[PDB]
């Protein structure tokens, strides 16, 4: 019986693989969006710094 | 670049301010630096 349980346990992993891949892709997208946010905020801060130095 | 523009003009003011003072000290030196004053300062330079 335990031999047959392992046979099906392989099938469960073949789908948990896709689930984990999708979760990792979601995390990747979130991190990329956060990086873009930081980039734009830095752009605004640098414009402010240039104005600071002119004054 | 902005800082270079600011600093270069700052040093022109410092140069002008010191140049004006030096000429004014030069003008005063003509009357101040008499032989008697030079002797007095000579003897005062060694009191310590």
């Amino acid at each position: 019986e335990l031999m047959e349980a392992e046979k099906t346990k392989l099938l469960i992993a073949a789908q948990k693989q896709k689930v984990v891949e999708k979760e990792a892709e979601t995390e990747r997208k979130k991190a990329v969006i956060e990086a873009e946010k930081i980039a734009q905020v830095a752009k605004i801060r640098f414009q402010q710094k240039v104005m600071e130095k002119e004054t | 670049e902005i800082e270079d523009a600011a600093f270069l003009a700052r040093e022109k003011a410092k140069a002008d301010a010191e140049c004006y003072t030096a000429m004014k000290i030069a003008e005063a030196n003509k009357l101040k630096l008499t032989p008697e004053y030079l002797q007095l300062m000579k003897y005062k330079a060694i009191a310590s």
